[PDB]
């Protein structure tokens, strides 16, 4: 049960510093250096630098020289990694990882989310994307929600309180010429299930402390008003 | 300082087929102690990086013998044979020999499979959203293959251009499908204006082009 | 990796 706890997300001002922390526990703490790694979608995956409890040592990259500082408090099985600063090249997920001397990358934490940004947080509205004859086709229809106008990322998207995951489809967010963030989240299910079964969406987004949970009720449609082009 | 260029940027693959993607590192790679401290990570959407590979070509606990990892001093090889679905992600090669440790450039496998037609839905904004002063109408294609798919909106059967957003699902771990949603973004006033809303999509895997409309308050 | 300690 070797565990890396990484905060989920940090929103922080350009010019300001954000303070990351990788919380470990189901091992000895200075049997493992820790080390911090950036992921961006296009430069990849980026070695920031590294702190060896046993030994104390630390070293860091070439680029991030001089804004980056690694500590580590053992008595709280803690490792920190201080970035002063910060510009909007900044913003990216960070992640810690272990190392035992002459081993390997084997656990990973989860990664923080960091956006660099002077604009406020704000958290979503969520609304239901109703299942209805316009949402099935054959036995399988389709529902969801529209999770709109938050800000900063991430968001996350669970159905039934994670109980149902099959056919679940989350999308990227799209950045809105507002500067504000928008998702849907979608799932297909068994048609003849709409009657009998209740869906829920759980929506948090934890840089707001904004958690709603939206039920999402089948609508009836009438087809006898509709008018059409063919 | 010692630089790791990995090759190709992409790579697509058939599914059962194989995979070779290459590393080579700027200076050599061996450790005073004799060993290649080269591993091989994998970063599946949505998760956090995974290893698969130390020390050239020794597997990590657990990690298929379909995966096989190679090379020397400057050149370094990575082998996916047999390739499964749940195979898609980001690889990267990575030198732990020589502080400061580098990563390579990634290399995005693109898996190959049969022609799939996407399943298109249609939900008309919730009179919530309306009570808000915005409507979103969302076209949903569901698990289609290939990616390459043409979504247009029609509002009283006018076609409509610069005010919808789309976006696409990384491929599925499952089925290796995309899946793509169109949201059509109105102010209340504009919604209210119209009657009919149609989503029509093109795809590879569809005999004619398909259709999903509604008109507003039918649902 | 190696590790940045392990030389010490």
């Amino acid at each position: 049960q070797v565990q890396l706890l990484q905060s989920g997300a940090e929103l922080v001002r350009p010019g300001a510093s954000v303070t990351l922390s990788c919380k470990a526990s189901g091992y000895a703490f200075s049997d493992y250096e820790i080390h911090w790694v950036k992921q961006t979608p296009v430069r990849g995956l980026d070695w920031i630098g590294a702190f060896d409890p046993k030994s104390g040592a630390s070293a860091s990259n070439q680029k991030v020289k001089g804004r980056a500082i690694l500590t580590a408090d053992k008595s709280s099985s803690t490792a920190y990694m201080e970035l002063r600063s910060l510009t909007s090249e900044d913003s990216a997920v960070y992640y810690c990882t272990r190392l035992r001397y002459f081993g390997y990358f084997d656990v990973w934490g989860t990664g923080t989310t960091v956006t660099v940004s002077s604009a406020s947080t704000k958290g979503p509205s969520v609304f239901p994307l109703a299942p209805s004859s316009k949402s099935t086709s054959g036995g399988t229809a389709a529902l969801g929600c529209l999770v709109k106008d938050y800000f900063p990322e991430p968001v996350t998207v669970s159905w039934n309180s994670g109980a149902l995951t099959s056919g679940v489809h989350t999308f990227p967010a799209v950045l809105q010429s507002s500067g504000l963030y928008s998702l849907s989240s979608v799932v297909t299910v068994p048609s003849s299930s709409l009657g009998t079964q209740t869906y829920i969406c759980n929506v948090n987004h934890k840089p707001s402390n904004t958690k709603v949970d939206k039920k999402v009720e089948p609508k009836s449609c009438d087809k006898g008003l509709e008018v059409l082009f063919q | 300082d010692v630089l790791m260029t990995q090759t190709p940027l992409s790579l697509p693959v058939s599914l059962g087929g194989q995979a070779s993607i290459s590393c080579r590192s700027s200076q050599s790679v061996v450790y005073s102690d004799g060993d290649t401290y080269l591993e091989w990570y994998l970063q599946k959407p949505g998760q956090s990086p995974k290893l698969l590979i130390y020390k050239v070509s020794r597997r990590f606990s657990g990690v298929p013998d379909r995966f096989s990892g190679s090379g020397s001093g400057t050149d370094f090889t990575l082998k996916i044979s047999r390739v499964e679905t749940e195979d898609l992600g980001v690889y990267y090669c990575f030198q732990g020999s020589h502080v400061p440790y580098t990563f390579g450039g990634g290399t995005k496998l693109e898996i190959k499979r049969t022609v799939a037609a996407p399943s298109v839905f249609i939900f008309p904004p919730s009179d919530e959203q309306l009570k808000s002063g915005t409507a979103s109408v969302v076209c949903l294609l569901n698990n289609f293959y290939p990616r390459e798919a043409k979504v247009q909106w029609k509002v009283d059967n006018a076609l409509q251009s610069g005010n919808s957003q789309e976006s696409v699902t990384e491929q599925d771990s499952k089925d290796s499908t995309y899946s793509l949603s169109s949201t059509l973004t109105l102010s209340k006033a504009d919604y209210e204006k119209h009657k009919v809303y149609a989503c029509e999509v093109t795809h590879q895997g569809l005999s004619s082009p398909v259709t999903k409309s509604f008109n507003r308050g039918e649902c | 990796a190696v590790g940045i300690g392990a030389v010490f």
